[PDB]
């Protein structure tokens, strides 16, 4: 089996700047390396086949280069729509192994999450459970951090966090994060928080309820 | 005009045996390679094999020698990838392809877990010149629910809260747009044929 | 006895082509319970292409699908996913790269087999396969919907600009802009560099092997031609025509080679017989075209020998 080796796995890149993208083979593929787009959610595309043919369709900034171990793929200037992971293959002996990826990431300025804090519904408080949830959303860079508290006391213990992929509009990220309790737990306690601590400003963004309070 | 079609997603327990199909249309099979590629998860492409639909050869990756067994039908231009002795690690999509072009994949779920349809937790404010609303989508098993809301959309992927799944959903309205004027979430399962809205 | 024999089985265009050049539909094949006529033959045909008349689009341009009208499309597959029409060579190669005999295939077979491989109307018992044209300037393969190739009537098409959804008239023709595409039937043969006629002789002037000596052909109609693409265009003119009522009814069309009727189901053949030959004298820019198989070669200085199948402009 060849091993194809594609670096880097992650490339954050600003809007109009260059993507450089190298595949290395462990044994010489000759011309017969292909470069896929996968966007989110679909199907991988061909961009470039024989290591620097561009497929109909397939826009001017896309290109590809090489010949023997070493291949380079490229978007000149990346555009918003262009973000994706991006894989070559060598097609030269079987297996056809592919590279391991590369996911593009779109550099953008700085934003504050939009924090809402939710109480536990009526459908799922008489049933058994209570799920607190707590949306951080559309913020960058993705690094967040969001510290649970009941009644003043950190919570760490049963807090399920889901981050978004970037957004394909804004390039900001969202998360949700759910901290679930039993009915007999959370009639126990009083003030549920949400703390979120990003980059965007010193103090985190605290966001409150008391289950007096309704 | 030339379609490719793959078969509906599948859930099976550990241990069993699946046959996928990818059925081409208006276009022979017979001169063109039939490939199947692995996606597990959030990770990478890995290359199962390739048949030769004109004589029956098919080669692997010798990882997939005795999990996978691809075959083709040049009669009904399709052709099929049989995975045996099914593992949580053969839980991916798996596409096929028509030479270098791809199906849109078939979801394999290897799980001991059984169908069970989510319940649907709305998410209220409770007690700014904009106001987020939400839905909360949680014990439900295998993944894909579609919650719709009848742009400012996120959908939370799913975290398997032990042997279950729970996604979240949320949207942003001008807060003089609610409560005046009743939104709505409906959210899809199909595996489990069930769509229920939340006022 | 006779040296031009195996040089001059090319030129028998009965034999190594066997159906028309001008209008190729030799064959009928059934799609979906209904005959319809297609074209059949061996050799490829350098240089043709169709003519649209009083109109700005091409016939390479997509057939008319959806919200477009008949006339603001041409003759070739529309564009789907995934795209099998225009192909270009490499797209070619690498789209049947793991078949050792379709890939080292020469473009214009590979063309011909790659539109071969096209199902008709969904029909996977049919043996119907579309014709292609393959542009050598952009090195595309052209997939053809429409396997008509000539509708001229005062009642068979209408000529309008308002009227943008009524039929085409067009014909076959060697346009100068067509002088590097090439019209790919179906039975277009591996080995057609051998076989079929491709470059005009110089040097050469067609004729008949009588008693040991080539002999002038014996009935020539002679037109005049400024150049050697001019004689080519004429005789391809003349040439073998698979081509056959008071309007254009869905038989009518069937008989034209049409097989749709705005996606769905409309419900003769010369055997390569035609003026397919033409002796072209340089000097006093006469086309000498004629309908029997030529035998050997006159080797006269004055005379490019050239065929309806052969290319317009190139000579060896």
């Amino acid at each position: 089996s060849i091993v194809m080796t594609q670096t880097p796995k992650f490339l954050p890149v600003s809007a109009g700047d260059r993507v450089t993208i190298i595949c290395k083979a462990s044994q010489s593929v000759s011309n017969d390396v292909v470069w896929y787009q996968q966007k989110p959610g679909q199907s991988p595309k061909l961009l470039i086949y024989y290591a620097s043919i561009r497929y109909t369709g397939v826009p001017d900034r896309f290109t590809g280069s090489g010949y023997g171990t070493d291949f380079t793929f490229t978007i000149s200037t990346v555009q918003v729509e262009d973000l994706a992971v991006y894989f070559c293959q060598q097609g030269f002996s079987s297996p056809r192994t592919f590279g391991g990826g590369t996911k593009l990431e779109i550099n953008r300025a700085d934003a504050a999450p939009t924090v809402s804090i939710f109480p536990p519904s009526s459908e799922q408080l008489t049933s058994g459970g209570a799920s607190v949830v707590c949306f951080l959303n559309n913020f960058y860079p993705k690094d967040i951090n969001v510290k649970w508290k009941i009644d003043g006391s950190e919570r760490q213990n049963g807090v399920l966090n889901s981050w978004t992929d970037q957004d394909s509009k804004d390039s900001t990220y969202s998360m949700s994060s759910t901290l679930t309790l039993t009915k007999d737990e959370y009639e126990r306690h009083n003030s549920y928080t949400c703390e979120a601590t990003h980059k965007t400003s010193t103090s985190p963004i605290v966001k409150s309820f008391n289950r007096n309070e309704c | 005009e030339v379609q490719l079609q793959q078969s509906g997603a599948e859930l099976l327990k550990p241990g069993a045996s699946v046959k996928l199909s990818c059925i081409v249309s208006g276009f022979k099979i017979k001169d063109t390679s039939m490939h199947w590629v692995k996606q597990r998860p959030e990770q990478g492409l890995e290359w199962i094999g390739r048949i030769d639909p004109a004589n029956d050869n098919s080669e692997y990756d010798p990882k997939f020698q005795g999990k996978a067994t691809i075959t083709a039908d040049t009669s009904s231009n399709t052709a099929y990838l049989q995975l045996s002795s099914l593992t949580s690690e053969d839980t991916a999509v798996y596409y096929c392809t028509l030479s270098h072009f791809w199906g849109q994949g078939t979801t394999l779920t290897v799980s001991s877990a059984k169908t069970t349809p989510p319940s649907v937790y709305p998410l209220a404010p409770g007690c700014g010149s904009s106001v987020t609303l939400g839905c909360l989508v949680k014990g439900y098993f295998p993944e894909s629910v579609t919650v719709t809301w009848n742009s400012s959309v996120h959908t939370f992927p799913a975290l398997l809260q032990s042997g279950l799944y729970t996604m979240s959903s949320s949207v942003t309205v001008p807060s003089s747009t609610w409560p005046s004027q009743t939104v709505t979430c409906s959210v899809a399962h199909p595996a489990s044929s069930t769509t229920v809205d939340k006022k | 006895g006779n040296p031009w024999t195996e040089y001059m089985a090319k030129y028998d265009i009965e034999e190594v082509h066997g159906s028309g050049i001008r209008v190729d539909l030799g064959e009928d094949a059934e799609v979906a319970g209904t005959q319809y006529r297609l074209p059949s033959g061996k050799c490829p045909v350098f240089g043709k292409g169709i003519i649209i008349e009083n109109s700005n689009t091409t016939f390479l341009t997509p057939v008319a699908t959806g919200n477009q009208y008949l006339k603001d499309g041409g003759f070739a597959f529309p564009p789907t996913e995934p795209l099998m029409s225009p192909m270009t060579l490499d797209e070619m190669r690498h789209f049947y790269k793991d078949n050792k005999y379709v890939k080292n295939l020469d473009e214009l077979t590979l063309c011909s087999r790659h539109a071969g491989n096209m199902i008709p109307d969904n029909d996977k018992n049919s043996n119907y396969k579309y014709p292609a044209v393959y542009d050598d300037k952009d090195k595309k393969c052209h997939i053809l919907y429409i396997a008509a190739q000539e509708n001229n009537g005062p009642r068979y098409c209408n000529k309008d600009e308002s009227k943008r959804n009524s039929m085409f008239c067009f014909r076959p023709a060697k346009d100068i802009s067509f002088q590097n595409y090439t019209y790919l039937s179906k039975n277009v043969v591996d080995n057609w560099e051998k076989v079929c006629p491709r470059k005009n002789l110089q040097n050469a002037k067609f004729g008949l092997w009588v008693d040991g000596n080539c002999e002038d052909i014996p009935h020539v109609n002679e037109f005049p031609a400024i150049d050697l693409f001019e004689c080519n265009k004429l005789v391809f003119e003349l040439s073998a025509s698979d081509q056959p009522e008071q309007h254009l009814t869905d038989y009518e069309k069937i008989k034209e080679g049409f097989k749709n009727k705005n996606a769905s189901m409309i419900k003769y053949k010369s055997h390569g017989k035609g003026y397919n030959w033409g002796n072209y004298n340089t000097e006093t820019q006469k086309c000498e075209i004629f309908n029997v198989k030529p035998t050997c070669l006159i080797n006269n200085s004055s005379y490019i020998a050239t065929t309806a199948l052969s290319h317009p402009i190139e000579v060896e």
